[PDB]
RNA sequence: AUCGAGAGA
DNA sequence: CACTCTCGATG
């Protein structure tokens, strides 16, 4: 519930790969794994 | 580059030599340079090679390709397979690709070509042109829910 | 006697701690089988709830009445519902106890296994009775109930063996430990430097004579000495369920061999 | 829901006999005992004990798939030596010794305290 | 293409596996539910009428039953609402739709189908419990665990049908396949590992194990082998009880590296006649290589032969392991101090280098290697030294590891695991890397918000000291994560750009076939190749021999 | 010199030294016109084609080449008389259970080996993890790249 | 929920042993580890089982209905 | 029969990366030009440098192996450490140098002589006293 | 222990995914690809 | 699964004679393969086992916090301070037949949870079902007893193996098998069949 | 007071941060892992703490650190689909379908984040006695 | 037109699929209650008796091998070799 | 059944 | 361009 109550969603050069300025912002390990990988993110 | 050759005696000794590697590709002038062995001079461009030494070396460049894609990875297909795949690619003429612009544009049944990418507009232009379609092809048979030439029904059973 | 000798090191109402000598490996295992598996006791097999306002659901509440142990002395005459010629069951095969609690007090009201009440005709069987080794006498804590909460239930307890369900294990663990020192070699230990001072000297060490380096491997030596400890859960004292396990085990044993003895029927 | 019945284990099924003892084809002499509703319980102990009669010699015991309780005991005794008498003659003998150890450890349990 | 080109079908079933060390490596475990819905139409001979009707006698909601029975006239008698359910006369010539029994010939799948192997026939084991049971050795050509997986089941309709599936699509048919002229199964995880544990010198089996394991082969002859050793106690070698699992005429030879037919290090593998003389067996052998133990067998005893010996091996070797035991904690994780203490040293002398060639670079003294940039050769020179350092330091670790050191023995085995695994997980997880370069500056001039700008140190651009038993630090941890994540994104890239590739090489290559003048043609009748692999034979029966003629002085050739 | 071929010759004649138990110290009871023109005679019953025309002949001569010459490497008579020391039954038996063998490892006519081929790429392609390699080079093998990522020429 | 009725594991009863151990804890102000061990569970799935236990059943209570 | 009867002298012990078996290597202390390499299981008969091992090579003392009973059973040995296992491989060093292989279910073994009566058979039993 | 931060439409409850866009008012520069006439562009996205 | 990705179902059970047991009589709750750590490289998993053992005997908490100065070498000291194998080893015996392993089991408590994914939501068979209306094949769905799809890729491979019939089975009888008329002169269906 | 701040990633583009604390202070644990020596002087801000930079779900995972990160987040992804109790109430809810597990169980083995996503009192798993073993081989 | 009954191309061995589809058809003659034309000697299973009779020879048909151009070669089972 | 969403390998 | 269960709003 946690989990889905602070998620981030992203429509559509890499916006999958985690980038640098994603530390402490967005987690680097909780995203789900295939076609939705790197777009859907975690607070 | 290191390099198996025949000594005077019989066997085989590595004979090392100065090969030169190369960001860029114009085989049609590299290889009429004075100094270097224009019999083999090589490239990763299959298409310079088709264009250049012809639609065989092409075939062999094509498949040595592939099966160097294959064993990259530290893998191993048998011959026949690539080989079956790189003919199929070579036979008509040129380099047919694998594709929706390719194989799917040869003069083949309508349905089976149909049953591939372009769909619809593939049964509109045989309507178009009033194409017979053998219904010997795989997937044409797989259409009319019949017992395909294939394997077991590669034959005819009949009684004596 | 003459076979297989017994040493009780320690002795107490919940466990047994004793030395089998002159034994098999094979049989120390199977009466240790046994005696977790395949020693019969009483415990609640069947639940009708009648009333259920309590937070817990009906079949939780029945699982953790089921898991309650429950007087097995006399059970071996008590009967097995499916042998029993009568109808589902009765006093000759179960043991009909009723539970009625209801929340009274403003603070919670606790339901045990002390409320518990016998309701079937135990006919002079020591059975039934839930065990109760709590200080204050209380026992398991089987619910809690709030202010308005209610639960009516009544249990019949059948005669089981713990291979059909667990809740019929008369013993809880058996320690189980052969050739402390390793002399047999059944073991070849995991290390990083020295063997014998990353793993820890068993108790057991202090009852047999250490190796000597100048000495060689005895590749003649068996498994003779077996240091256990069983412990009971209350249904079953510690002595009894040794001696059931054996009694069984050798019951089971007879049943084969009197198995043979019907096959020579033509 | 497609889980069988727990009683399955000790619970011989319609027409199962406990016991089924069949001649072994490969070597002469030979027998197969096939023991329904048992476990390790009763195959490693009568192996074990089938190994102490030199008369004896071969003696196996297994249990083919964990699902079912039951478990194959291979006998292989000497010529004029029925491989039934050494099944026999070790159930007894665990018979014999269980008894014994069950009187010693009751005469052990009463000179006890606490 | 999702009507006609494929669409769902009857008599199927699917659901979650598992793997079962006590079935055939051609069986298939079906839930009984599973079983008593999926129906076979049996015609009622004077072969079979006894048993159909014994079958009706059960019908439905027992098995083995059956569900329907058609007569003449076409109708169908449900076995479950009919009121004459219990008395069925039932005629020669009816049909009668009994459960899936025994010896079934069924379609084992699992998706996605990449290859023949993917679809093979098994042969129905009914069984408890809800789930699909099949044989470990069959993982590999399904390309499947049991974490979660789900497979479906076909069966068959017809007598004709099943004769396809029993003689074309059988699995013993389907050890040694076309793909790479080799068997696509072979012995896998705990088989594989306890077998390695097996066949070791230090390995002797005692009289009672011995017997159990002699029993526990099916195919045994009764014959109690004569122990390696006599006296002073009667011991058999691990090679040897294995042996009885390997059928006679099985001659199977292949040197290592010091394999001198004495083979002080107990390798290489050398094999006369079904006995197993010397070597270690493992991956090499009993695996799914080229010319291993189960190629052999198939090609010399036959499919049947060989699929039986996966039982057997199976049989004999999870005994032994169970008995035995095998496990792996944090300590298989752990080298030596001093093993630590020159990893530690390694990885600094690796930053002093790379300290060295930057101070270096920064003088402007760095000469650029012939064809790019003086940055380009700084970050070549760079990488390559913090790889240096990973590998030294995982082989300082790898060589710290005893024999008896659990993950050092899967890898010995070939079980599971490999070098970096080791390197990662006790030395050094090494640099991490993004689109082929180290950690890219996401800040301007930098990588974190914790680094000063232009740092191109190690510990900047995502070289990991720590290894994962040390922990990682948080900018490791987030370097790593970087990394990891490329590793997501390029995996599911990967996944679906090459199941785009094999629809396309399918759909190209359809239509084509050998035709009876063994010319490979399509249905235009196009010759693709006149004679079929140019040679016109099947891969199959395709195994890598020498041509010892090509080799050799010419002296030698003439003696 | 290791290539794929069929008929594994070796195990052949390890199962005739092994069948027939013959000892590394006898005189073989063959002959040079036995083992000559055995082999020599063997490689006319190794069938692929079965034409009786000049082409399918030569297509035949052609398609058993390599074979042949495996054959010949393996049976010479200096091979045959001392490293095998081979009876003339167990090299009759050679013959014929290599001519078998031969005939079992031709090609069935009606397999589907376009999809075999198709799969036999395919799949081991979905076990994939300095010039472009890999996946992206195979979809520009097969795309048949214009402008493929690395163009490199190789001059030697 | 509720204090499980016997140890998963072994089969210990320990379902008699949760007020004993809260009282333990507040009453005599002891420790987890020594708490646990005058209950009498030497093996640590016992121990376990009561330490890892969490009383949810308290706030179910909290509801009317 | 009996095969071999030699006096071997151990010259190296080497526990190659076991714990219940060493690689023993020998020499006769007859010929000259006979040497002697095998597997031992030293957990049973342990073999320290420098010893004096009889060692004999018999073809007897197939049918199944029965427990040792009673016996009351020719053993035909009454040595100290007996060994059975199968010949594969018959090295010819030189004319007057031929070695044997032996194979006991691992436990390897290279006999190098000269004048021999071991063939290629199943029997082999190994034969170590003292 | 419920932590809000959702709606309850149709007895349903429902959460509002934060959608990820690019940020307006900011001037950005991209290098155009090779095939391209134009090498540089500097954009804005107006708010 | 347990709290490191390593997801697993139950392949069988035992009971707890079946079970291998420690010398003090300890069975565990659940078993997984040695061979579902090396590659995958989950040492959290096994530090996560170690700590937990120790805090269970010591019945404090463990702290597996992400960043923080927790080394094995320190739960080890602390575990054989309570009297076991530092690396926590345990010698377990067999429990079918009594007699000790040779090697150690890595031996101790693991966070497991239980996941949504159970084989009885799961299990799925369908013979002879409820068609569509439009195209009269199987429905889609466990729930709706639909059938399952034979799809292109196992169409290829049935077409690999050579089976035919069993290629027109699963395309006819297995499914939508339809006969209807056709005209001999333009070949279409505008035949209008009056049967009987 | 000033002491905490809120900074977006474009004010952390100018800004020098502190990992700890302790990287502001002026023979050592082999067990340790090795940590590079602060080579930065002007830090303007400190890191809260750095575990800090994980999400809800990865909060939960044991030594994250010690891990491979492909297995950080599928363990990510495995946590959503535990059960257990979900909320107290879940008797007085009537949700399209629910899991409560029988008898949840804290971890053994918790994160100091646990103490703030309420793990501790609405737990999802059970200590299991788990054995790392090749047992029966199923 | 036809293919004559000598100079014919094809492989005398029966192929695997024409051996499948034989004991496929045969079998499923059997399993309508079929005449047997080899003796049963205790097999009932239908598949199998098509086994035992394609072993004796004892099945009346005849594989028609359809060559790309049109034409066809008539072999019938007895003559076909089965080394599989 | 028709369109979106979550997730399983 | 690349098999499932499911949910939940819509005609
Ligand atoms: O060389 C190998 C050896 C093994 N494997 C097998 O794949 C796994 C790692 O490789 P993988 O990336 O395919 N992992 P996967 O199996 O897809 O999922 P998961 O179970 O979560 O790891 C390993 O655990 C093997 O089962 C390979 O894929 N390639
Ligand atoms: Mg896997
Ligand atoms: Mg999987
Ligand atoms: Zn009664
Ligand atoms: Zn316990
Ligand atoms: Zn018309």
């Amino acid at each position: 519930t946690l989990s889905h109550l602070r998620r981030t969603n992203t429509p559509i050069a890499k916006p999958r790969q985690l980038h640098n300025t994603h530390w402490g912002l967005v987690c680097p390990a909780e995203t789900p794994e295939g076609q939705a990988c790197g777009l859907v993110k975690n607070l | 580059y290191d390099r198996k050759v025949p000594s005077p005696t019989g066997e085989y000794v590595k004979e090392p030599e100065w090969v030169l590697e190369t960001d860029g590709v114009n085989l049609s002038e590299v290889m009429t340079v004075p100094g270097i062995d224009p019999t083999r001079i090589y490239t990763n461009s299959f298409i310079d090679i088709m264009e250049v030494l012809g639609i065989e070396a092409g075939r062999a460049a094509l498949y040595k390709e592939v099966y160097n894609v294959i064993a990259s990875d530290g893998s191993y297909v048998n011959y026949r397979h690539m080989a079956l795949l790189v003919d199929v690619m070579t036979t008509q003429g040129g380099l047919t690709s694998v594709t929706r612009h390719g194989f799917n544009r040869s003069n083949t049944g309508a349905l089976m070509r149909c049953s591939f990418e372009e769909t619809v507009e593939i049964l509109f232009e045989a309507g178009a042109s009033a194409e017979l379609d053998d219904c010997r092809g795989v997937s044409e048979n797989v259409i009319l829910g019949q017992m395909a030439p294939i394997g077991t029904g590669a034959f005819d059973v009949m009684i004596d | 006697e003459e076979g297989p000798q017994v040493k009780i090191r320690e002795a107490s109402k919940d466990n047994v701690d004793f030395i089998l000598s002159n034994v098999d490996l094979a049989m120390a295992n199977s009466l240790r089988r046994v005696m977790i598996a395949e020693i019969p006791t009483l415990a609640i097999d069947s639940v009708e709830v009648e009333t259920n306002t309590t937070v817990l659901a009906d079949e939780f509440i029945a699982h953790r009445l089921g898991l309650i142990p429950l007087q097995s002395m006399d059970i071996e005459q008590l009967e097995y519902s499916r042998d029993c010629f009568c109808e589902d069951h009765c006093d000759k095969c179960s043991v009909v106890l009723t539970l009625q609690a209801f929340g009274e007090s403003e603070s919670t009201t606790n339901v045990y296994s002390k409320d518990l009440v016998i309701v079937s005709n135990l006919m002079g069987r020591n059975i039934g009775h839930p065990i109760i080794q709590d200080k204050e006498g209380n026992g398991v804590l089987i619910c809690k109930l709030r202010k308005g909460q209610e639960l009516k239930l009544t249990c019949v307890a059948k005669k089981g063996i713990a291979k059909e369900h667990a809740k019929w294990g008369p013993a809880a663990a058996i320690e189980f430990e052969y050739d402390p020192w390793n002399k047999l070699k059944h073991t070849d230990y995991w290390y990083e430097q020295d063997s014998a001072k990353e793993w820890p000297q068993s108790k057991n060490c202090e009852y047999e004579d250490p190796p000597n380096e100048g000495d060689p491997f005895d590749y003649k030596a068996q498994a003779d000495t077996f240091y256990m400890n069983v412990e009971s859960v209350g249904s079953i004292p510690v002595d009894q369920v040794v001696v059931r396990g054996i009694d069984t085990l050798q019951k089971k044993v007879a049943s084969i061999l009197l198995a043979l003895t019907q096959m020579d029927q033509d | 829901m497609n889980a069988p019945d727990r009683f399955e284990l000790f619970l011989l099924g319609e027409g199962e006999s406990k016991l089924k003892i069949d001649p072994d084809t490969k070597a002469p002499n030979a027998v197969v005992i096939t023991f329904e509703k048992e476990d390790h319980t009763l195959g490693n102990l009568i192996r074990a004990e089938l190994l102490n009669d030199r008369k004896v010699l071969f003696a196996a015991y297994k249990v083919e798939h964990p699902f079912f309780a039951r478990f194959k005991l291979r006998i292989q005794t000497t010529e004029g030596y029925d491989p039934k008498d050494a099944l026999k003659n070790a159930c007894n003998s665990i018979i014999n010794k269980l008894g014994a150890l069950k009187t010693n450890f009751e005469t052990e349990w009463n000179l006890q305290t606490l | 293409r999702g009507n006609l080109m494929g669409k769902r079908v009857d008599f199927s079933a699917r659901t979650v596996i598992s793997g079962d060390p006590n079935l055939e490596l051609d069986q298939v475990g079906v839930p009984k539910s599973i079983a008593k819905t999926l129906t076979y139409p049996e015609v009622v001979t004077p072969y079979n009428i006894d048993r159909l009707t014994q079958l009706v006698r059960n019908g439905p909601n027992e098995h083995p039953g059956a569900k329907y029975v058609i007569r003449d006239s076409g109708d169908r008698i449900d076995l479950r609402y009919s009121k004459r359910a219990g008395d069925i006369q039932l005629q020669y010539g009816w049909k009668v739709e009994r459960h899936i029994m025994d010896n079934d010939p069924v379609l084992f799948n699992r998706q996605p189908s990449l290859h023949k192997m993917s679809m093979m026939a098994h042969r129905v084991k009914v069984i408890p419990y809800s789930t699909f049971r099949l044989n470990l050795s069959v993982t590999s050509p399904y390309n499947a665990d049991f974490d979660g997986d789900e497979m479906n089941l076909h069966v068959p309709q017809s007598e004709e049908t099943r004769a396809e599936l029993s003689q074309l699509c059988a699995v013993p048919l389907q050890i040694v396949s076309p793909q790479s002229n080799k068997p696509c199964m072979g012995i896998v995880q705990d088989t594989l590992c306890g077998i390695r544990k097996l066949t070791l010198r230090d390995t002797f089996i005692e009289l009672d194990q011995v017997l159990n394991m002699l029993y526990w082969v099916p195919d045994w002859d009764g014959v109690i082998p004569t122990p390696a050793i006599i006296k002073p106690k009667p011991l058999w070698s691990g090679k040897q009880i294995l042996s009885v699992a390997i059928p006679n005429g099985i001659h199977l030879q292949r040197f290592d590296e010091g394999t001198t037919l004495l083979s002080p290090k107990d390798n290489g593998m050398l094999i006369i006649d079904g006995q197993i003389i010397f070597g270690v067996v493992e991956k090499k052998t009993v695996g799914s290589s080229n010319g291993g133990l189960i190629h052999v067998v198939t090609r010399e005893k036959g499919p049947q032969v060989c699929a039986k010996l996966f039982g057997n091996i199976q049989k004999v070797v999870n005994f032994w392991l169970l008995h035995n035991g095998f496990s792996t904690g944090i300590g298989d994780t752990i080298a030596d101090g001093p093993t630590m203490r020159e990893i530690t040293e390694t990885i600094a002398e690796a930053k002093k280098k790379v300290l060295d060639v930057t101070k270096e670079a920064q003088a402007n003294l760095l000469t650029a290697k012939h064809g790019m940039t003086l940055r380009e050769s700084f970050e070549d020179n760079v990488v390559r030294f913090l790889n240096e350092a990973r590998d030294k330091a995982g082989r300082l670790a790898e060589v710290n590891l005893k024999d008896l050191n659990n993950v050092k023995q899967m890898v010995m085995a070939g079980s599971k695991g490999s070098f970096i695994n080791i390197a990662q997980m006790s030395a050094c997880v090494g640099q991490q890397s993004v689109e082929g370069k180290r950690i890219a500056f996401g800040f301007v001039d930098r990588t974190l918000p914790h680094f000063s700008k232009d740092d191109y140190s190690p510990e900047s651009k995502g070289f990991v000291e720590n290894s994962y038993l040390r922990g990682l630090t948080p900018q490791e941890f987030f370097f790593h994560a970087m990394g990891g994540r490329e590793g997501l994104i390029d995996t599911a890239v990967k996944t679906a750009e090459t199941g785009y590739i094999q629809r396309r090489l399918v759909k190209a290559l359809e239509d084509i076939m050998v035709h009876y003048d063994n010319t490979t043609r399509n249905s235009l009748g196009n010759v693709i190749q006149f004679i079929y692999g140019e040679d016109g034979m099947d891969a199959a029966h395709i195994e890598k021999q020498s041509l010892d003629t090509i080799g050799g002085s010419d002296a030698a050739f003439e003696k | 010199a290791n290539w794929p071929l069929p008929v594994n010759i070796r195990r052949i004649i390890q199962n005739a030294q092994q069948t027939f138990h013959i000892d590394h110290t006898k005189p073989s009871d063959l002959t040079i016109k036995d083992i000559v023109l055995g082999v020599k005679d063997l490689q006319e019953n190794l069938l692929v084609l079965r034409g009786k025309n000049e082409i399918i002949q030569n297509a035949q001569r052609d398609a058993v080449t390599l074979f042949c010459c495996l054959l010949r490497s393996r049976l010479a008579t200096r091979r045959v008389l001392q490293e095998y020391r081979l009876t003339k039954q167990a090299f009759d038996w050679v013959l014929s259970n290599i001519e078998a063998q031969f005939l079992r490892s031709v090609v069935h006519p009606g397999e589907m080996v376009g999809v075999l081929a198709a799969q036999s790429i395919g799949e081991p392609a979905t076990q994939m993890t300095k010039v472009t390699s890999g996946v992206p080079r195979l979809k520009e093998i097969l795309n048949v790249a214009k402008n493929m990522k690395t163009p490199s020429l190789t001059v030697y | 929920m509720i204090v499980p009725v016997r140890c998963f594991s072994c089969g210990k009863v320990v379902g008699d042993k949760w007020e004993s151990y809260l009282n333990l804890l507040q009453e005599d102000e002891l420790d987890e580890g020594t708490a646990l061990s005058r209950l009498g569970l030497k093996r640590y799935c016992c121990r376990r089982m009561i330490l890892t236990h969490v009383d949810l059943i308290e706030k179910f209570l909290r509801y009317n209905p | 029969n009996t095969l071999f009867d030699d006096i071997f002298q151990v010259s190296e012990v080497d526990p190659g990366r076991y714990n219940k078996v060493c690689r023993i290597e020998a020499a006769s202390t007859t010929q000259d030009q006979c040497k002697l390499t095998l597997d031992i299981n030293v957990e049973l008969f342990p073999v320290a440098a420098q010893d004096s091992l009889t060692v004999t090579i018999a073809s007897s003392l197939t049918r199944s192996w029965r427990p040792p009973q009673a016996g009351d059973r020719s053993l035909a040995d009454d040595y100290d450490y007996v060994m059975y296992g199968t010949a594969y491989k018959f090295e010819e060093v030189s004319k007057d140098l031929i070695a044997v292989y032996y194979s006991f279910g691992g436990l390897l073994m290279r006999l190098e002589g000269n004048y021999l009566n071991n063939l290629k058979q199943e029997n082999a039993y190994l034969l170590i006293r003292r | 222990f419920d932590m809000g931060g959702y709606f309850i439409i149709n007895g349903s409850e429902k959460v509002l995914i934060a959608q990820e866009r690019s940020a307006g008012n900011i001037v950005q520069v991209f290098k155009k690809a090779a095939p391209s006439p134009i090498s540089h562009v500097a954009e804005i996205r107006s708010a | 699964a347990s709290r490191h990705g390593q997801k697993g179902t139950i392949g069988i059970t035992y009971r707890r004679e079946d079970m291998p047991f420690t010398a003090e009589g300890i069975v565990p709750d659940l078993i997984i393969n040695p061979h579902a750590i090396p590659s995958r490289m989950t040492v959290a998993h096994l530090i996560e086992c170690l700590l937990s053992k120790v805090a269970a005997l010591s019945g404090n908490e463990g702290d597996a916090s992400p960043f923080t100065d927790i080394t094995v070498e320190g739960i080890s000291k602390l575990l054989r301070e309570h009297g076991y194998q530092s690396r926590g080893f345990e010698v377990m015996y067999n429990g079918h037949t009594g007699k000790k392993l040779m090697a150690q089991i890595f031996f101790g408590p693991t966070y497991y949870q239980r996941l949504r994914h159970m084989v009885d939501d799961k299990i799925h068979a369908r013979a002879r079902g409820p068609m569509q209306v439009l195209t009269r094949q199987p429905v889609e769905g466990r729930s709706r007893d639909g059938g399952l799809r034979f799809g292109e890729m196992e169409r290829d491979c049935m077409i690999a193996h050579g089976a035919a019939s069993f290629l027109k089975e699963r395309l006819m009888e297995a499914s939508d098998a339809f006969r209807v008329h056709i005209c001999g002169i333009c070949g279409l269906m505008t035949v209008i069949a009056k049967l009987n | 007071e000033g002491l905490v701040e809120y900074i977006d990633a474009e004010e952390e583009e100018s800004i020098l941060i502190a990992m700890q604390p302790e990287d502001l202070e002026p023979d050592v644990d082999p067990a340790k892992r090795i940590r590079v020596s602060h080579h930065a002087t002007t830090f303007t801000h400190c890191e809260i703490h750095p575990s800090m930079i994980l999400g809800v779900a990865a909060s939960i995972i044991p030594f994250p650190d010690h891990n491979q990160s492909p297995r950080n987040t599928y363990q990510s992804a495995m946590g959503k689909q535990a059960m257990g109790v979900f909320l107290t109430n879940y008797n007085v809810r009537m949700d399209t379908m629910a899991n409560i597990l029988y008898y949840p169980q804290k971890p053994l083995g918790t994160t100091r984040a646990m103490e703030y996503l309420k793990f501790r009192e609405l737990p999802a798993g059970q200590n299991a006695i788990v054995a790392i073993a090749c047992y029966s081989g199923y | 037109k036809a293919i004559p009954k000598d100079q014919r191309a094809t492989t005398p061995y029966m192929t695997k699929y024409e051996r499948a589809r034989i004991l496929g058809t045969r079998a499923l003659q059997i399993s309508m209650n079929a005449p047997v034309f080899v003796d049963l000697e205790g097999e009932t299973d239908p598949l199998r008796i098509a086994m035992k009779e394609l072993a004796e020879k004892k099945i009346p048909l005849v594989i028609r091998r359809y060559l790309p151009d049109g034409s066809f070669e008539d072999w019938s089972v007895e003559e076909l070799i089965v080394d599989l």
